[PDB]
């Protein structure tokens, strides 16, 4: 009973995690780079 | 039943629980 | 161990201040004059519940009953389930976690299981249209409730999850001076395994009321369909004003008795709304503790509110007395300077206070 | 740049990813901060997760501009910044163990 | 003088400390235990995971 | 053009090294209370020559057999307090890098910078830095000005480094006739007098205050009576600094070296040395120094004997007696568990309310610049309403304003504190917090001082500095295991921060503090002391607390991925309690164990990798907890009679120092070199 | 090496063979077992073959 | 054993004392090199570069 | 067989201890 118990925590505890992963290195991505290719086609335009 | 009749009240009723040749 | 209370007098409301202080208290002598003196059940249940979301929290209480005290530790919070008693509801249970939501280690994730609704305590949709909007006004974001089944008297069978996100430093200090003037008035009827007809008649009644008045006036319907709606049969009806500019927001509400007329019913609703709104100064009389705690517990920093001479009553003497026998501290009240009407400044420094339970 | 100028200061409003489970990559170092010339909130690496032990939070930290030569494998794209200074004084001595974090 | 008095209570927690520190390790908190060097069947009686 | 240019990229520059972070001062406008000045340096120096020589000139009084604190007027705003802290005391120095705000730092010439007052640097750098101001003393006994000049180019450099660059000393001749200089003692006195402060937290979040006299109270009867073994009742005078501290007793105050004691009575008096401002609108209205244990004039006061030279709504609801009935019928001339309020008979509400026009009566650029304002509208806002009215909010409800002279009187003091105290040794007290008097166990991150030698080790005493405390505990280092669970070490890693974990009085999150060895004087020895910097970072009454022990066991018997391993265990009701898990030869290969034996009685079976050699040695991975000691002991340094060579609980390496034991050691386990030889197979 | 200490790359050391085990000689470490795998896989290659 | 022990023991009292006798020949207590100098975590170096 | 009791004893402690805590 215990094996199952704690294999099921453990895979619902990693699955979360790499969910918050992507969830957060994929927001950054996605704001920084637009606003840092606003700043170039910017730069470039000078 | 107006309320049932609504098919709108889906959404409705959920942002009142969430919230050429 | 030493701030010392008698009865069983506004006894969520001073466990919820001792916990806020850290002051150990006893309460003694609860209704010892009775058939059944000492505690209730539902009491019992709300003592478990401050255990379950409190760490290290010391609570005992003495076989007779008519005597507990409390050594306050910290505040954990997390997410976890609770079954209300019968006899009392979960708004009623909220209320006090809804104290506490904002200065605690995890997140507040809560399920409760039970009625969701009284004469005597608050709806859910009650509370959450009025004071939802007092406390984030104070400065809350993230502060929700959803209904996944909505139960109903005396079967229950109800579903709340309580979710609150936003864990703050302190709520930020108000200086509310004026009085808002009222945008528009929306509300809501609510029904378990009973007629849109009785809906539509509800309303009917609450707009016959409403029509001596010309701003914008909706409110909606939600028959809780099928599985979800709980066992017992029931509905109530809730509303609430609205003031867009500063955003304030007053409310009146009740539920359906057995055997009433649905109209009359709403020409309730809609008099107790009209009533709270003409005794109102910037503020409700049941939402006026909430706020005044909260800018109690504020930064160390006076703070202004206006209030009604006739919102002024034994409720809020008793509030002043015990809120000054917990902190020692006290409020002052200057006389507003127009004529027209004796409404009157409320400042009190809010006391230095962190979050320090916060997770950094 | 972020303006006119080629340093910018600014508050640590938090620490993104300190629970990265593989330590040291990119967003265990990216911390995040509040421009205070804009009032608005933006994202900025630091260097050496040691230095971001050292930078905690609600200080002072003065940012510079990260400029990548080329394209290595993990580092994300749109992080901009450095931070240079906390509350006073200069990471590279911090790390190095030259000077402490005064308050 | 209570301070006295205190000052007893704390000196004998203190030396009571140095012993507890200066003796041998408990065992469950070693590394490498092992079935010689354990006190038998601790692991039923006790919790771990 | 390009002028322009390089003056915008100017202006630009320049104001992005302007701003900052906005933090409020709640510091008095109308009277600021005194700022606090500490001449700090070794005992060799002469703190005392300069302490005499400076306050004579800003006074224009001279003064011998200076103690304690001392207070004197300089500007039209300024009044002064001068403490002169030993070199002797670590804690002194400790509760000085507390509390004092410009700092004198002497420092010898012939000799340079010694630790002490390295220490005391990197101690006030730690809980907040106060204005630091050195002077470089002994010059004179420079025989060339080469040697002058090199030496002085070096400290200035050596100082530069460990504070602010820019931070000028002022280098002084000496001692001719218990005397400094006059000329560059008008320096030091135009400069420090001139000087701008900052706005620090712990100042500007906790009332606290120096006490400036100290007199006791009890009945000489009451002595006799109770046989000199009864707490005395004590009298504190003093100012104070920072918080608005409250008026109503009631509350809890820290005093170091002394414990916590609970405000009993407050009283607020007039300062008796006063602001010029404050006489001439004293005397507008009805039409010099100040050191109690010290001398002045020429006169000291002992414990009794004197040494002299030759030559109403809100009334009516705060009354207990009323009740809230009686209030309202007063005023207009149930419980809140039912939610709702009263109301009205039905009927008679829907009549009322056929009128509604009563009811349609009411019914119808820098952004640091700019939360700067939020402050300062705030505060002006608290200034209107604090003069809206005075004997009840003045005297009550704001507390008691700072810059105030208050007399405290206090119980349950130690009879040793008030028979061996002497005025040498300086005495704080500051508000304590809810958070602060509450106990637990803290959650802190630190780091081994990097001047230090040797590294901590956990379940090793610590004394340590947090709060206005100071106090001896016994921490756990723990790191975090790559961040899955709380593995504890058993060092501090020997240059980074790492975490730790220690039951004693909480306090807020995000503060510093720093830890130290040894106070002993008697043991300094020739090394540094600060031992430890971090920061408590959060607070709690539990933590799960892990260390790794692995059950080794051997195989036996080995087959085709198959093995009967022998001492991991001794019984089959522990193996059956541990089988179907998880094992790791130490060759690297995993495997399963997956059923116990019978004729053996604690041999198991395991399903492996592959073929695994009896030349191996498998584990098996297991966290155990572990329970913090909760050992906790305040310094009482000022309690104690002699003030230093305080001890608490000593280190390991002393006790076994003491008790003549030997450093326990796994022999096998100790490392040695291996040198495999190549290997072929068939 | 970009902002690395040296006591970053400490060299972590070479542990020995349980001394008890003087007859079954010499602990393997995983190059020991990396060597042997890769041997018998050669040989059952060929061998099925 | 026990003359083994004492030696061992002896061993540490020798080297202690040998430490404990660069203690201060004065009262006052000069400031060590390590933060005279202030060098943190430098790679290592060369003669060559030195000049 | 004194044995066999005192090891059927401890085997009822242990074993009341992990069936029951
Ligand atoms: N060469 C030199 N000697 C000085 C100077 N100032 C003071 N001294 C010497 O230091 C002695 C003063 O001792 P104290 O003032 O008692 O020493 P302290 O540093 O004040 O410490 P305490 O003794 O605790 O007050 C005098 O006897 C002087 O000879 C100076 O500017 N130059
Ligand atoms: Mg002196």
């Amino acid at each position: 009973f215990e094996a199952r118990q704690r294999i099921e925590e453990k895979n619902k505890e990693s699955s979360d995690y790499h969910a918050k992963m992507a969830h957060i290195v994929n927001t950054i991505n996605t704001e920084e780079g637009a606003e840092k290719n606003k700043y170039e086609r910017e730069r470039k335009l000078r | 039943g107006p309320s049932d009749v609504y098919v709108p009240p889906s959404k409705k009723t959920q942002k009142l629980l969430r919230s050429n040749l | 161990k030493y701030t010392t209370f008698q009865g069983s007098q506004n006894f969520r409301l001073r466990i919820v201040l001792a916990t806020l202080s850290g002051k150990p208290i006893k309460i003694e002598k609860i209704r010892s004059g009775d058939l059944n003196p000492g505690l209730k059940d539902y009491e019992v249940s709300f003592l478990r519940l401050i255990e379950s979301v409190t760490n290290g929290s010391v609570i005992e209480i003495s076989y007779t009953g008519t005597t507990v005290i409390y050594r306050p530790g910290i505040i954990v919070g997390g997410a976890s389930t609770h079954i209300c008693p019968s006899s009392k509801p979960v708004g009623y249970f909220v209320e006090p976690m809804l104290y506490l939501a904002p200065f605690s280690k995890k997140k507040f994730s809560i399920l409760f299981k039970g009625i969701t609704a009284s004469h005597n305590d608050a709806g859910i949709e009650a509370i959450k249209w009025g004071l939802m909007p007092v406390m984030e006004k104070f400065g809350v974001r993230e502060c929700a409730l959803h209904t996944l089944k909505r139960g109903s008297p005396p079967l229950g069978g109800g579903e709340v999850h309580l979710v609150v996100d936003s864990l703050i430093a302190q709520p930020i200090t108000m200086h509310e001076i004026d009085r808002p003037i009222i945008s528009s008035i929306t509300g809501v009827a609510y029904s378990t395994r009973v007629s849109p007809s009785l809906v539509n008649r509800m309303i009917d009644g609450a707009k016959k009321v409403l029509k001596n008045l010309q701003c914008e006036v909706n409110i909606t319907a939600d028959v809780w369909r099928g599985e979800n709606s709980g066992k017992s049969p029931g509905w109530g009806i809730t509303l609430v004003a609205q003031s867009k500019q500063k955003g304030w927001s007053y409310f009146a509400e009740d539920i359906g008795d057995a055997g009433s007329i649905p109209e009359e019913l709403g020409e309730k609703v809609a008099c107790q709304l009209l009533e709270e709104i003409s005794k109102s100064a910037a503020v409700g009389r049941n939402q006026l503790p909430l706020a005044i705690v909260y800018m109690v517990i504020g930064k160390e920093d006076i703070g202004r509110l206006r209030i009604n001479k006739e919102q002024i009553d034994e409720r809020f003497i008793i509030l002043l007395r015990d809120i000054k026998k917990i902190f020692n501290t006290e409020v002052f009240l200057k006389p507003v300077d127009e004529a027209d009407n004796e409404d009157m400044i409320a400042t009190i420094k809010g006391i230095g206070f962190t979050n320090t339970s916060k997770k950094i | 740049p972020f303006g006119g100028s080629s340093h910018a200061k600014g508050i640590v409003l938090e620490k993104l990813g300190i629970e990265s489970k593989q330590p040291n990559s990119a967003i265990r170092k990216c911390v995040r901060v509040q421009l205070i010339k804009n009032g608005k909130k933006v994202t900025a690496f630091v260097p050496n997760d040691g230095c971001l032990n050292f930078v905690d939070e609600n200080d002072e930290v003065l940012l510079a501009g990260f400029g990548r030569k080329g394209k290595a494998k993990g580092d994300i794209p749109g992080v901009r910044f450095k931070v240079v200074k906390v509350s006073g004084v200069s990471l590279l001595a911090l790390w190095k163990e030259k000077k402490e974090k005064p308050r | 003088s209570s301070f006295e008095k205190q000052q007893i209570e704390i000196r004998k927690q203190i030396e009571q400390l140095e012993n507890e520190a200066v003796a041998e390790k408990k065992w469950s908190l070693k590394g490498e235990v092992k079935a010689k060097d354990r006190p038998e069947d601790a692991l039923l009686t006790e919790e771990l995971e | 053009p390009g002028k322009m240019a390089r003056t915008m990229q100017r202006s630009s520059d320049v104001n992005e090294r302007k701003l900052h972070v906005p933090m409020v001062d709640r510091t008095p406008e109308d009277d600021p209370p005194p700022f606090i000045v500490a001449v700090v340096g070794p005992p060799g120096t002469g703190k005392t020559t300069l302490i005499r020589s400076l306050v004579r000139r800003m006074t224009k009084s001279t003064l011998n057999d200076i103690q304690g604190p001392i207070t004197v007027v300089s500007g039209k705003h300024r009044r002064l307090t001068f403490l002169e802290c030993p070199a002797d005391d670590l804690n002194a120095m400790i509760d000085i890098a507390k509390i004092a705000d410009l700092v004198l730092l002497l420092i010898d010439g012939n000799f340079g910078f010694e630790m002490e007052t390295m220490e005391f640097l990197n101690i006030a750098q730690h809980h907040g830095m106060p204005r630091v101001l050195g002077v470089a003393t002994h010059l004179d006994l420079f025989k060339s000005q080469s040697t002058l000049r090199a030496s002085k180019k070096r400290l200035k450099h050596r100082f530069w480094t460990e504070v602010y660059q820019g931070a000028k000393l002022f280098y002084l001749s000496g001692v001719i006739n218990g005397r400094y200089p006059d000329r560059e003692i008008l320096n030091l006195s135009r400069f420090i007098s001139v000087m701008k402060f900052r706005p620090l937290k712990w100042r500007n979040e906790h009332p606290y205050m120096l006490a400036d006299r100290f007199t006791d109270l009890t009945h000489p009867e009451l002595i006799e009576t109770q046989g000199l073994q009864i707490d005395r009742k004590v009298a504190i005078y003093g100012y104070l600094h920072g918080t608005p501290l409250p008026s109503a007793p009631g509350t809890r105050v820290h005093i170091a070296g002394v414990g916590d004691f609970s405000v009993a009575q407050i009283e607020k008096l007039p300062d008796p040395c006063p602001t010029p401002f404050y006489q001439q609108k004293l005397d507008d209205f009805e039409r010099l120094i100040y050191a109690p244990m010290s001398d002045v004039g020429g006169v000291l006061m002992d414990k009794d004997a004197v040494y002299i030279d030759i030559g109403n709504i809100g009334k009516l609801i705060y009354m207990d007696n009323i009740s809230p009935e009686e209030c309202i019928r007063r005023w207009r001339g149930v419980d809140l568990e039912k939610f709702v309020p009263y109301f009205d008979t039905f009927e008679k509400l829907a009549k009322k309310w056929k009128s509604v026009d009563a009811i349609k009566e009411r019914f119808l650029d820098t952004w640091y610049e700019l939360q700067k304002a939020k402050i300062s509208k705030q505060l002006e806002i608290n200034n209107i309403e604090y003069q809206e009215m005075t004997p009840e909010q003045r005297q009550r409800i704001e507390g008691f304003k700072a810059g105030s002279y208050v007399r405290i009187v206090f119980e349950k003091v130690p009879m040793e504190f008030v028979k061996n105290f002497n005025p040498k040794f300086p005495i704080v007290m500051g508000g304590l917090l809810p958070t602060e008097i509450k106990f637990g166990i803290v959650k802190a991150r630190l780091r081994r001082h990097r001047w230090h030698k040797k590294i901590l080790k956990t379940n090793d005493p610590l004394v340590l500095s947090l709060g206005w405390r100071r106090f001896q505990t016994l921490p756990i280092y723990t790191t975090t295991d790559s961040r899955t669970r709380t593995r504890m070490l058993k060092y501090t890693p020997e240059h980074t921060y790492c975490n730790a974990a220690f039951y004693g009085p909480l306090c807020s999150p995000n503060t510093p503090f720093c830890g130290v060895q040894i106070v002993a004087n008697s043991d300094t020895g020739n090394g540094f002391r600060i031992a430890a910097t971090g920061i408590v970072e959060e607070i709690d009454v539990n933590i799960e607390i892990v260390k790794k022990l692995k059950l080794v066991g051997f195989p036996y018997k080995i087959f085709k991925n198959t093995a009967f391993i022998k001492d991991m265990f001794s019984s089959a009701m522990e193996v059956a309690r541990f089988e179907g898990a998880q094992i790791k030869t130490v060759s690297g290969i995993r495997g399963e164990i997956k059923r116990a034996l019978s004729k053996p009685e604690g041999h198991y079976r395991a399903a492996f990798e592959d073929k695994i050699l009896m030349s191996d040695i498998v584990i098996l991975r297991s966290w155990y907890p572990v329970r913090v000691k909760k050992f906790y002991n305040p310094v009482t340094s000022l309690l104690l009679k002699e003030k230093t060579e305080w001890k608490g609980l000593r280190l390991t390496g002393q006790i076994r120092a003491a008790m003549n034991l030997e450093t326990p050691s796994n022999p096998d386990s100790a490392y040695h070199k291996i040198e495999r030889v190549e290997r072929h197979f068939n | 090496a970009k902002l690395v200490h040296d006591v970053q790359k400490k060299q972590h050391r070479e542990r020995s063979q349980l001394t008890s085990r003087s007859r079954y000689g010499f602990l393997e470490k995983h190059k020991d077992y990396v060597k042997r795998a890769q041997d018998f896989h050669r040989k059952q290659s060929t061998l099925k073959v | 054993k026990e003359a083994h022990k004492n030696a061992v023991i002896a061993a540490r009292e020798g080297k202690l004392a040998e430490l404990a006798e660069n203690v201060s020949g004065d009262g006052k207590r000069a400031i060590n090199y390590q933060i005279l100098k202030n060098k943190g975590l430098t790679p290592k170096r060369n003669k060559d570069n030195r000049n | 067989h004194t044995l066999a009791n005192n090891v059927e004893s401890k085997l009822r402690d242990d074993l009341e201890r992990l069936k029951k805590i």
